[PDB]
């Protein structure tokens, strides 16, 4: 229920860090 | 007894991010996450990560870009489990660590030069928690 979001907070996080300043 | 295993894992990759910030801070939170038994350990967590929050903005407008970068990294590769413990204990202790990490994220998006589809999401899944 609630650790899908934690799952799509990892997901939506590990994107940050890819596309960030370069 | 898994919850011991996880926990040592959110102490691993919590201290590799406190390593990546200046000296003054990295005490505090390690000291925070090492004085904390194992019931505050969750609060602890989200002390360290409001702390965490507190210092990789401050550092993003100054241009250590490349820090905050290796930081969000330890606190992502730990932010699942970190997110079970939390709701472990409390459906309110799995919504602070969004109100911080997502908060955090925003921040740090919104102060980079030059995605908002990742700012979206995040603001969602934070007004979806509120």
């Amino acid at each position: 229920p609630e650790i899908w979001i934690a799952q799509e907070l990892r997901r939506i996080g590990d994107e940050f860090n890819a596309y960030y300043a370069r | 007894e898994e919850r011991k295993e996880k926990r040592e894992k959110v102490r691993a990759g919590l201290k590799r991010a406190i390593a990546e910030l200046p000296a003054e801070v990295a005490a505090r939170c390690l000291a925070l996450l090492d004085d904390a038994s194992d019931e505050e350990f969750i609060e602890a967590v989200l002390e360290v990560l409001e702390a965490m929050r507190e210092a990789l903005v401050a550092m993003a407008r100054e241009g250590r870009l490349d820090a905050v970068r290796r930081a969000t990294s330890h606190i992502n590769e730990v932010l699942v489990d970190a997110a079970e413990l939390a709701l472990e204990k409390g459906r309110e202790y799995f919504r602070r660590l969004c109100l911080i990490v997502c908060d955090m994220m925003i921040e740090l998006i919104r102060l980079e030069p030059e995605l908002r589809r990742i700012r979206e999401r995040l603001e969602e899944i934070r007004r979806r928690l509120e």
